[PDB]
């Protein structure tokens, strides 16, 4: 199971707590400062119950115009376009 | 010895620090026994806090004993207490 | 033995709580919400749905938070459903004449809980009568504490 | 025999401990009251 | 309009002690009957002595006065307010710390409460 919802989720799926499973910062905080470049969102912060284990609870909360998971989805395919935007300019600097 | 009337009950009508410790573990037990439960359930799980939910809205059975050092003892049903 | 509440914070807490709540602090928009978040954590708690905040001290030329009001608003993420906000006033651990000759921190000083003036400290949470956490646990409830 | 409220009992599991278990905690000596208290559970993995 | 504050000030003292961060100033000013001292960012919003002034608070921070006006904003609620030694009165007003004490006749300062500010500087 990679990404859950936890039961902590609101009803209207506006402030649900993705739990990604077997991760760590190295792609928290990148997705976090993305997503803190959306408008839409309100919060965004995330945290980790404990090292030992690799998990990653995450949050968002956001405006009732879009729900959680369409901001997470935006905010990966952000990041991904940032590292495409990386490895192409580096790639053309070196022959 | 005597029990003591209702009517002249002396003892304090607050629930003491420990008379909600006892009243709670005796009520898991009773729940975790397959006890009727007189609180509808939200999901919960731990036959324990149950009770907790039961408590909060006072509808519980099980009155209980306070005894006088002399020999006398009131009977206050959980209901009454405080 | 005495009131004198004896579980509470230690050298470390104590020491980046006088760092962070001394004023000269300041948060972009990030960094106060990962701290918040980081603090709060509530799915390991449970209990509660989600995070509110409190709007930034300033705004122009751009929106900063200072650590008071993070202190501000942790309390009041914990604030209980219909329990009115704290107000007190109590002396600080480090003597004011620190900060500055008439210095203004002196004492902690927050009232409906919101952390108003004065930088918390030992005195302020952990071993010590008085301070906030002690008013905490009188009035919310010791869970809470 | 004929005592029979052995109908109404239940089946026993006994089970591990989870995040809602008290378990005590102390320490020796254990001079006053604080010295010895209860605590929730939580498990962790990994450490030892 | 629920404007509190229009005075114009001039700066009379700045400091700028232990902090690279937020320092205080007096500005007192209008004719020595408005007395003023608070903290202001000196790194964002920066301050010199004799600095001519724009201050105003409103109640709520809903007006073009936003855009146009108030080249410096900051947001607290007013703890303190007392009157001394006159009909003269001076006020407290906290903004997370940064603090702000101004002494005025009872009046250009009647309006004031013990809620949130909205404080607002233009240079």
């Amino acid at each position: 199971e990679k990404i859950i919802i936890l039961p902590g989720h609101s009803a209207d799926l506006t402030s649900v707590t993705f739990q990604i499973q077997k991760e760590d910062h190295t792609l928290g905080n990148s997705l976090r400062y993305v997503i803190m470049k959306n408008p839409e969102v309100e919060f965004c912060g995330y945290s980790i119950p404990h090292p030992s284990e690799a998990k990653m609870n995450f949050r968002i909360q956001t405006a009732p115009s879009t729900t959680a998971v369409d901001v997470l989805r935006k905010g990966l395919d952000d990041l991904i376009d940032l590292c495409d935007a990386v490895t192409e300019k580096f790639t053309e600097q070196l022959p | 010895g005597k029990a003591v009337a209702k009517e002249d009950r002396t003892t304090t009508p607050y629930m003491t620090k420990y008379e909600r410790a006892r009243i709670l573990g005796t009520r898991a037990l009773q729940i975790s026994m397959n006890a009727p439960v007189l609180v509808d359930l939200e999901g919960e799980t731990d036959p324990l806090q149950i009770a907790m939910k039961e408590l909060a809205q006072k509808k519980i059975p099980l009155l209980v004993r306070r005894y006088l050092p002399d020999g006398s003892y009131e009977d206050w049903s959980v209901a009454e207490l405080i | 033995t005495s009131g004198d509440p004896l579980r509470g914070l230690i050298q470390d807490h104590v020491v980046m709580g006088v760092w962070l709540t001394c004023k000269d602090t300041f948060y972009t928009r990030d960094e106060y919400q990962q701290l918040l978040f980081q603090a709060l954590k509530p799915d390991e708690t449970g209990m509660y749905g989600r995070i509110k905040t409190l709007p930034p001290a300033i705004q122009r030329p751009g929106i900063y938070w200072t650590g008071k009001q993070i202190i501000s608003s942790v309390l009041l993420n914990l604030k209980p459903s219909d329990r009115p906000g704290l107000n007190l006033k109590s002396k600080a651990k480090v003597p004011g004449k620190y900060w500055s000759p008439d210095s203004e921190e002196g004492s902690v000083l927050f009232d409906d809980g919101e952390l108003l003036c004065g930088i918390l400290d030992k005195s302020s949470f952990g071993a010590s009568a008085f301070g906030l956490v002690h008013s905490v646990h009188e009035l919310y409830g010791p869970d809470i504490a | 025999y004929s005592y029979s409220r052995l109908i109404n009992t239940n089946k026993k599991v006994y089970r591990h401990v989870r995040n809602g278990d008290m378990l005590i905690l102390n320490r020796q000596p254990t001079l006053h009251k604080p010295s010895m208290m209860a605590h929730k559970a939580r498990i962790l993995p990994g450490e030892k | 309009e629920s404007v509190l504050l229009d005075e114009i000030f001039t700066v009379t003292s700045v400091d700028k002690q232990k902090y690279q961060r937020v320092s205080r100033i007096t500005a007192v000013s209008g004719q020595n009957d408005m007395n003023l001292t608070l903290d202001i960012n000196s790194q964002i919003y920066p301050l010199e002595k004799d600095a001519t002034f724009s201050l105003q608070i409103t109640s709520n921070l809903n007006s073009p006065d936003l855009k146009e006006a108030a080249d410096y904003i900051m947001y607290g609620k007013v703890y303190r307010v007392e009157e001394a030694k006159d009909e003269k009165v001076s006020v407290y007003v906290s903004f997370g710390g940064l603090l702000m004490a101004i002494e005025g006749s009872h009046r250009k300062l009647y309006r004031l409460s013990l809620d949130h500010v909205y404080l607002l500087l233009r240079r």
